[PDB]
């Protein structure tokens, strides 16, 4: 996973 | 004398910083004449982080879902757009504080200050360098989107990226000003991982000329190499090819230091076949490569 | 995620940095209200260098003999004194960007951002620890005193530091806003050393503790140790005596990470007995002693 | 020597 800020 | 991981002032940077929520959506925005930079994720719920389609979740936004707030005052949003991944809130105001200021996109392994910001407000200010696989390693934690990265020159202001998102490795990964990605990353929460990385190498070298203009002199040695020989030592230590641009460009500090490109490179060959042997070089125990040349310039002097 | 040695942003003091001349020395002021802050040595020439008598020079000096610079404009003179090793200008005008601000005068092992700055016109910025033996390792060329080191707590700057001179050894002195100098150095170019310096044990831990909130764990171990035995060998490693107050202090570190501060000094002692064998924390290759606890929690949130 | 900045 990307996380998105 | 002295050599530091120096950011630049932040102050001009700071002046632009506001708040952008949609809905239960808060992040950073950047606030230039009369529009406000922030990423496009901001038109997200956490549901939508999957697999968003910004443009279905654009079109049914109007400009009263958008909210700006530069510290005390709200700004009337009167226009958005949307460009690669970045939204462009056109605002009834023009920022009274707008720095002169360029949108530039770096290189990998150029370097950059960081303004970490939250809700609009400033949190501390770092350097950083763009690495060979697109991301950088930062310091961010949520809430942290929409902080930028910039260098100053003269007193224009370069901005170079907003942040979007943390891979996996703890590293980050974010876009231009105009919204493009750095790297082959998009703004969705799926499995991405950064490419290998590498050492800039030229970097490598251009921090071992100021530990030399600093008075760290015990790596040098009376032996030189060839462009090649090096390259294949660089390869084999996963160092960046070594190109005659990247020698030219290390030309001045060759020239202040009286210490031939080539013979810094074996210094360097001999730093990675040894190691250091417990000792240390401008305070670090590894070869540091977040530092170019023209840093090195600008700080030595 | 992610852990930088990260500065305050440094804007708020970026608007108090001046330019003050006397005769023909130039070096950096504190514009604070109707109040000019500067190094006391702008008043020598450099052949008053190795011995001044500051009283006699100042004597010697009428408010027309400065010469304070804030950007554009020339600021008239209309008071100056001395407080110890700074000057104090009393200009006709009060600076409008002043922000709110307390004078401090911090303790060895405290951390704080430094705003290099050249001829009243800011550089850059970065951390810095006090050491121990109270000098800091600094990065300062000529004409940067005066240049100031700050904390900013909410929207309020703490200034602690004002530079004043470098040491034979490449690292760095000076004093407080109040003019009294940090350790046992003199502002006169004769014979000083800094005493041997020391390890900031609390920091360092403190360190392990961000390392291990970002995820770095190769180094805890299964065992513990009492205070006692920890600091037998910290004396042997020159690091400084933890105390209980440390201890305390790390307190909640050892809460939202459950490692119990004494388990943390087990893993430092095997750390310190065997070194890194080829690993790295937080991409250092030593233990780094510059991150107090409360910048480990600020950064770490 | 010291030297003052």
């Amino acid at each position: 996973x990307a996380v998105l800020x | 004398s002295g050599f530091r991981k120096m950011a630049f002032p932040s102050g001009k940077v700071e002046g632009c910083m506001v708040q952008v929520t949609c809905g239960t959506t808060t992040l950073n925005g950047l606030w230039l004449d009369d529009v406000v930079y922030c990423p496009r994720h901001v038109i997200c719920t956490s549901e939508d982080m999957l697999n968003p389609n910004y443009e279905d979740l654009l079109i049914r936004k109007s400009n009263h879902n958008f909210l700006v707030q530069a510290g005390n005052v709200q700004l009337r949003v009167i226009g958005h757009s949307m460009q690669n991944c970045v939204l462009k809130l056109k605002v009834d105001t023009a920022n009274p504080k707008t720095p002169k200021y360029k949108f530039v996109r770096i290189q990998p392994g150029q370097t950059f200050s960081v303004l970490a910001c939250y809700n609009g407000s400033p949190s501390g200010v770092y350097q950083c360098a763009m690495r060979p696989n697109f991301t950088i390693k930062g310091s961010f934690l949520n809430g942290s989107c929409g902080s930028v990265g910039f260098n100053i020159d003269y007193d224009c202001v370069s901005f170079c990226y907003m942040h979007h998102m943390e891979l996996p490795t703890g590293v980050h990964a974010g876009t231009d000003l105009e919204g493009n990605f750095y790297g082959p990353f998009v703004d969705r929460q799926t499995a991405q991982a950064a490419g290998t990385d590498t050492t800039i190498t030229v970097n490598v070298l251009a921090w071992l000329y100021a530990a030399v203009i600093n008075g760290d002199r015990w790596f040098l040695n009376r032996f030189t190499t060839t462009l090649n020989d090096f390259n294949l030592v660089a390869m084999k230590y996963n160092y960046e090819p070594l190109t005659q641009d990247h020698v030219d460009i290390l030309g001045p500090l060759s020239a202040q230091t009286g210490i031939a490109v080539l013979d810094m490179c074996a210094s360097l060959k001999e730093l990675l076949q040894n190691g250091m042997n417990g000792r240390t070089i401008l305070g670090s125990a590894l070869l540091e490569d977040e530092f170019t040349p023209f840093d090195v310039v600008r700080q030595c002097s």
